[PDB]
């Protein structure tokens, strides 16, 4: 009942939501026609969170489609599994955003929006009771950060007792891919702070070193880096599809995440990932993953939790888990690493366990946390972002679009005050005496 | 160099008809300055200490404070500081059904604040109107409802739903500040009285539990007052001018659900309210924590009321508070919590200063 | 879906469309006939890319161009060569007198009667296009034809079309080498006119693409069909998104906004690194980490400017075929560390990336080899104050005696503008120094 609807906006949404449906497929035991090949009976229980039954038990899926280019909604459906989204789905223009944050969110996606609210509409008003929304985009573009941003806007004011959870990769640190991602990337956290409930930042540079470093990848493709993103898409979904000793929602992570409501910036991660060769080396147990998914190195953030505090951490496990096993490492970490996390939060850690596990492993985990090392990444566009606006380098495309000086303003001041908002936290504190 | 204080002052109301069919007992009894509260179970006595005390418990005792008392006593050195050319601000703070709009506006024949104020500003206005001094007065009258901005100060037109909401920003000087909305100019106390009428109705009220009347929406009162003077330069005079900014807000209860019988809009706005009064509370006790040495971050961008207030709470004002408390012993718990917040307000410090506008330009280097 | 017109004018456009034209067609699987036979093997589908080539009922094929030149010779040799059955025969001669090398020819006197029979044409292919994306225009600094029309051209399709990006394609004059007295005005007041219109200018220069020739395909004696096979592969690069599929694709709006900061620096240099031979073809990795570093070796630049005597203001990667992103991330990364190559304090994120997946195509014939992979540059660095400073030298040296002005007031222009457009090409040579000039708070 708890219903999903996904939206993906950009060449990198679309890519990787495309292969989020190769994950959850095969987890459910359908096939590219839409047709049930499984075996066990839990997975048509409750396959109504991501699909919907159309004819003849075939499952369409909750999908939808969005980009101001048509050569990315062409890959999927010359794909593996093209011919299960519903066709009517596929909201497309020409003439692409250009980069352009301007573009995607006032010019062009004004144009396509309402296009894409009718299929919103018509597949909320379909579900039963709506959990809430889930939206993959690449923020640094104009697609993804003009026109996801816009439509969060409007969601939250038709739906605002709703969660409305972002997947956005988010520009890196070393090497950039797109000119102008400080005012795109900028612009958009203007928005998301007052119009979202879980934002999981995801950045590239750390999944080529997870790649690299862990699963001793040579050559790692998007199609790689997207089978990682899938999966935590996957965790964070896994106890409204499949039962366990200790359910949990998304508004029950968020409860037990977001401790004050502009704070909801987290870092991802996944367990347990190793390279073909060392599977036969490992012992699979929760002390052999807790150790991964706390790890620094196991993040997708490219952001160091050590030069930080978690305030809050998640970890959604599957398979069957004992829990004092589980009860007794989480208090592990508080008291081995106290120095990590916050006085004024007890017990800093949520836990969740189901009891049916991804399709080849005995055992998997999920992770999720809040830590004040997302300073650092604010921290650099608001550098770059100001280095650039302060001369007024390629402000000319924004403004030349129906913007002002102001609105660059406005999203400099707020990251800003997000960045300290974090940092209080992040100095140790102490009462009087206590 | 300046450090002006916030001006904190109590008003205890008298019993209500809900207070008096329930025959509750008073527990907040005064002696002149000190407020003190004897618990019925009569475990533990609190007392507080304030600028500003008014009981208007019983009409007949001594020590009885009226419309006019709390005006002279409150608002008229604010209406010196506003002349005088600083900015100002008084606001209201309680629970539901205590008397903040009674405070602030009043009623017909019983005026509150805001009609005072408008008035002894027209009257000191036209007595002191020379060929030396001339004067430009402003208003604005807004709503914040479900944390939605509009404004009141507008003859809606004829649709299934007229409410048209104004977005707030940030201006990297003025701070924030609201976009849409109607600044009417003024020449004497009728434009006024007629604004506020035509405000008044357009505002937000339903009937609760708790008070048949209960507004549904803060409201807050800005006047931007310009004065223009000379002096005698090289060339023309009328090269001096003073701006001054007065923001009186009326801010709504607390309002909790199983008394204040609630369902669907009513519980909805009710929540929208609680929201910002838990952000607004916070705000106070940051305020009151930067004011003790301690760094702290104050929480603005959490509710448009604390927003749009930046410059009233701390920055750049001279601000008064009115806490509103109820003297029956069935809300002691609500009128500790008011009295507590004021007590914390009282350590506010803000920096108040005279807007010449003429700084960096000539005579800042003159000076 | 995405189509783009292309506008080839002069003798140089059309010489570089035919080298264009060969290569598009071979892509796609089209004969010079227009037809298409790997038909039978698909059935349709998009493979009649509409970018370039739309298509009939009865199976042909014909591109969306127009060419230009004011002079017979040159078209008349493709309606007489291999494409005669390709192209659609209105291709637009007015030859009866060429320019004569002379910017007051091309844009007045023999520019009209031809400049309103050019734009009807564009707007037949137009309203064939449903999503046209911009104008790709080929023409050169040094004619008239390619100087005075372009300019003509660009002012009238800046108030039909307005707002679509309207990309160049022009051989900017040499610092020795030239083929004419005149390049320096006709260059100069090409860009006073063109500036306020045009969206990006990417500039060629011939004494480069020689030496290019020469070191690494061992070409000692080469000629124009050679040069203009290589700029063939420049506009695929650009244009490969609009036709196949990629990671990372570009349209052609992102070239405007982040390699022109500013409205009037819009002039950036292109290269292609993997220009190897068969045999050196051999021998060699061919690695993005090795062909990304060749398009920042100045002796592979296809304008003679280097970029050690300024700095870089934005740089767009383009790649083709094997290529994976994480060789592109360690590649610039490895710019990043390297001081030779320097950038703006207003651009930390100074690298623009796309990524395709089909490789380039080998025409037979050609010089160049068949390879996995393929990359082009495009940097807007301010080292190109240089080439600017040297044309106003140039203008003044002859315009302080009024040596050849005769021969454009002979075609109605007047003193003033030699005095106007000189004057508006001494702003841009300041505002090089600005955007070069380090912030300080
Ligand atoms: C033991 C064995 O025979 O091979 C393993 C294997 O080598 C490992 C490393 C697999 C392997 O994963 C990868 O090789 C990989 C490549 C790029 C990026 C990420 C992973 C495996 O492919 C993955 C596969 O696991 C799954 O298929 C999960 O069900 C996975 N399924 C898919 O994502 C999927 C993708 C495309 C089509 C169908 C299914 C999944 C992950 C999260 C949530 C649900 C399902 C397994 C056990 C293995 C192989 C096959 C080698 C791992 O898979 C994951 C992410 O759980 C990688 O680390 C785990 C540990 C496995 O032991
Ligand atoms: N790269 C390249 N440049 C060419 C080619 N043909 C001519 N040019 C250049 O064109 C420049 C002068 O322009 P023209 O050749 O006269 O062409 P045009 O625009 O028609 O000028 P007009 O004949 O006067 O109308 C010379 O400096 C050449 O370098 C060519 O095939 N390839
Ligand atoms: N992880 C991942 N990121 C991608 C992929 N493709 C593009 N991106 C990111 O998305 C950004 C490009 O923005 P994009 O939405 O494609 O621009 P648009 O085409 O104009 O909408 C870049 O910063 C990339 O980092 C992908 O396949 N995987
Ligand atoms: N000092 C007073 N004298 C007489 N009546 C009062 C006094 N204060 C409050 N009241 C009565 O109590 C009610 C106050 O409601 P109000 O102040 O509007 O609630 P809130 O302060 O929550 O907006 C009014 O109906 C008013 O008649
Ligand atoms: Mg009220
Ligand atoms: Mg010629």
């Amino acid at each position: 009942m708890r219903e999903i609807v996904h939206i993906q906006a950009g060449q990198c949404g679309n890519q990787i939501g495309a292969k989020f449906w190769e994950v959850i497929s095969d987890e459910h035991g359908i096939d590219p026609t839409g047709s049930y090949h499984g075996d066990s009976d839990l997975q048509l229980e409750r396959i109504n969170v991501y699909y919907n039954e159309a004819t003849g038990n075939k499952y369409v899926p909750r999908a939808i489609l969005v980009d101001l280019e048509p050569g990315t909604m062409d890959s999927v459906r010359s794909g593996p599994f093209g011919q299960i989204f519903r066709p009517d789905n596929f909201v497309f223009g020409q003439s692409g955003a250009g980069n352009n944050w301007a573009k995607g969110h006032y010019t062009e996606g004004a144009e396509l929006v309402d296009s894409v609210l009718d299929v919103v509409r018509k597949e909320s008003e379909s579900c039963d009771c709506l959990q809430g929304f889930q939206l993959t985009h690449s923020l640094g573009g104009g697609t993804g950060s003009g026109m996801g941003t816009l439509l969060i806007s409007k969601i939250r004011e038709e739906y605002p007792d709703r969660i409305m959870n972002t997947f956005s990769v988010m520009p890196s640190p070393k090497v950039s891919d797109t000119v102008v991602e400080p005012y795109n990337a900028t612009l958009s956290v203007h928005q998301l702070v007052e119009n979202t409930d879980e934002t999981y930042c995801i950045d590239n540079e750390a999944l080529y070193d997870i790649c690299f470093r862990t699963l001793k990848l040579t050559t790692p493709t998007y199609g790689d880096l997207n089978h990682l993103v899938s999966a935590t898409m996957s965790g964070v979904t896994t106890c409204l599809r499949f039962p366990g000793q200790l359910n949990a929602d998304l508004r029950k992570l968020a409860v037990n995440m977001v401790p004050f409501p502009r704070l909801h910036f987290f870092m991802p991660g996944f367990a347990p990932l190793t390279s073909r060769g060392s599977q036969q080396y490992r012992a699979l147990t929760v002390p052999e993953l807790t150790q991964q998914m706390f790890d620094s190195k196991n993040m997708m953030a490219a952001c160091d939790p050590r030069h930080g505090r978690y305030l809050t951490v998640a970890a959604i496990f599957r398979g069957r888990m004992s829990m004092k096993e589980v009860d007794e490492q989480m208090l592990n970490v508080q008291n081995k690493n106290s120095s990590y996390f916050v006085e004024w939060i007890p017990n800093n850690v949520k836990t969740a366990v189901c009891d049916i596990p991804p399709r080849g492993l005995k055992m998997s985990a999920t992770f999720i946390g809040n830590s004040t090392a997302i300073q650092e990444l604010f921290k650099r566009i608001s550098e770059q972002f100001t280095a650039m606006f302060r001369r007024k380098a390629f402000l000319h495309w924004y403004t030349g679009e129906g913007m002002d000086e102001m609105e660059f303003t406005e999203a400099e001041s707020n990251m800003n005050d997000l960045v300290s908002e974090y940092q209080q936290y992040q100095d140790a504190t102490a009462d009087e005496q206590g | 160099e300046f450090n002006s204080q916030v001006t904190v002052a109590v008003r205890v109301r008298p019993f209500s008809k809900r207070e008096k069919t329930e025959k509750a007992s008073q527990v907040v009894f005064t002696n002149g300055e000190e407020i003190t509260v004897e618990h019925p179970d009569m475990k533990q006595v609190y007392s507080f200490i304030y600028d500003v005390s008014f009981w208007s418990f019983d009409e007949c005792h001594p020590g009885y404070a009226s419309q006019t008392t709390v005006y002279e006593t409150l608002a008229a050195p604010l209406l010196d500081r506003a002349f005088e050319g600083y900015n100002t601000c008084l606001f209201a703070y309680g629970q539901t059904g205590s008397g903040k709009s009674y405070t602030m506006m009043g009623l017909n024949e019983e005026p509150g604040i805001i009609p005072r104020f408008c008035e002894d500003l027209f009257a000191q206005i036209a007595k002191k109107q020379t060929s030396e001094v001339s004067y430009h007065l402003e208003m604005s009258f807004f709503e914040v409802y479900n944390e939605k901005i509009h404004d009141l100060l507008v003859c809606k037109g004829e649709n299934g739903q007229r409410k048209q909401p104004l977005r707030a920003r940030e201006h990297p000087v003025s701070g924030p500040y609201v976009e849409g909305l109607s600044m009417n100019v003024v020449s004497s106390y009728s434009d006024i009285q007629s604004w506020l009428e035509l405000g008044n109705k357009q505002r937000a009220t339903a009937a609760t539990g708790m008070n048949d009347k209960s507004s549904r929406s803060h409201s807050v009162f800005t006047l931007v007052m310009t004065q223009t003077k000379t002096e005698v330069v090289e060339g023309e005079e009328h090269d001096h001018r003073i701006t001054s900014r007065i923001n009186l807000v009326d801010l709504a209860g607390s309002e909790r659900c199983s008394t204040a019988h609630s369902s669907g809009q009513r519980l909805k706005e009710g929540v929208s309210i609680n929201k910002s009064l838990l952000t607004l509370g916070k705000v106070i006790s940051a305020l009151s924590e930067q004011a003790n040495g301690k760094r702290v971050f104050i929480p603005y961008r959490e509710s448009t009321l604390t927003w749009l207030l930046k410059e009233s709470l701390g920055g750049n004002s001279k601000t008064a508070m009115i806490a509103t408390v109820s003297p029956a012993a069935s809300n002691i718990e609500e009128t500790l919590s008011t009295l507590r917040y004021a007590t914390q307000a009282r350590l506010i410090v803000n920096i108040a200063k005279v807007n010449e506008d003429m700084n960096a330009k000539l005579i800042r280097e003159l000076k | 879906m995405r189509e783009c017109i292309s506008i080839h004018v002069g003798q140089a456009g059309v010489q570089i469309g035919n080298a264009c034209w060969e290569l598009y067609c071979l892509e796609h699987g089209i004969q010079p006939d227009g037809q298409m036979p790997s038909d039978k093997t698909i059935g349709g589908g998009d493979d009649s890319f509409n970018t370039f080539f739309s298509e009939t009922g009865a199976g042909k094929h014909v591109p969306r161009a127009v060419f230009v030149d004011l002079e017979p010779t040159v078209i008349d040799e493709v309606r007489t060569g291999t494409y005669r059955q390709l192209f659609h025969p209105e291709q637009l001669i007015t030859g009866k007198e060429d320019a004569a090398n002379n910017y007051a020819r091309g844009h007045y006197t023999i520019g009209k009667e031809i400049i309103d029979l050019v734009l009807d044409r564009i707007r037949k292919l137009a309203d064939q296009c449903t999503g046209l994306q911009g104008f790709l225009v080929f023409h050169s600094f040094g004619g008239g034809t390619g100087s005075g029309f372009t300019s003509l051209l660009m002012e009238r399709l800046s108030v039909d079309y307005g707002k679509k990006s309207k990309l160049e394609f022009s051989i900017y004059p040499a610092p020795q080498v030239s083929t004419a007295v005149v390049e320096p005005y006709n260059s100069i007041l090409t860009t006073h006119t063109t500036l306020e219109h045009s969206d990006c200018a990417f500039m060629v220069d011939n004494e480069a693409i020689y030496d290019i020739c020469r070191r690494n395909l061992d070409i000692e004696r080469p000629t124009y069909t050679n040069l203009n096979r290589l700029i063939s592969q420049i506009v695929s690069s650009i244009t490969a998104s609009l036709r196949f599929d990629g990671a990372l694709n570009v349209d052609l709006t992102e070239f405007q906004t982040n390699l022109v900061p500013y409205p009037r620096i819009h002039f950036p240099l292109a290269t292609y690194a993997p220009v190897i031979s068969a045999e050196k073809a051999y021998h060699e990795q061919l690695s993005v980490a090795e062909i990304t570093n060749a398009c920042f070796e100045p002796a592979n630049q296809m304008v003679k400017c280097d970029p050690r005597h300024g700095k870089y203001m934005a740089c767009c990667l383009l790649y083709r075929g094997d290529v994976v992103p994480k060789d592109v991330n360690a590649a610039i990364a490895t710019i990043k560390t390297k001081r030779s190559i320097q950038f703006v304090d207003w651009c930390p994120t100074g690298f623009k990336v796309g990524i395709n997946y089909q490789p380039p195509t080998v025409v037979p014939g050609g010089d160049l080899a068949k390879v996995q992979r393929a990359v082009c540059m495009l940097s807007n660095t301010t080292a190109i104050a240089e080439a600017w400073a040297r044309l106003d030298h140039k203008f003044d040296l002859m315009y302080a005696k009024r040596a050849f002005v005769h021969w454009y007031v002979g075609e109605g222009m007047e003193e003033g503008e030699f005095s106007e457009a000189r004057e508006d090409m001494a702003a841009l040579e300041k505002d090089y120094e600005e955007v070069g000039v380090d912030s300080v708070e």
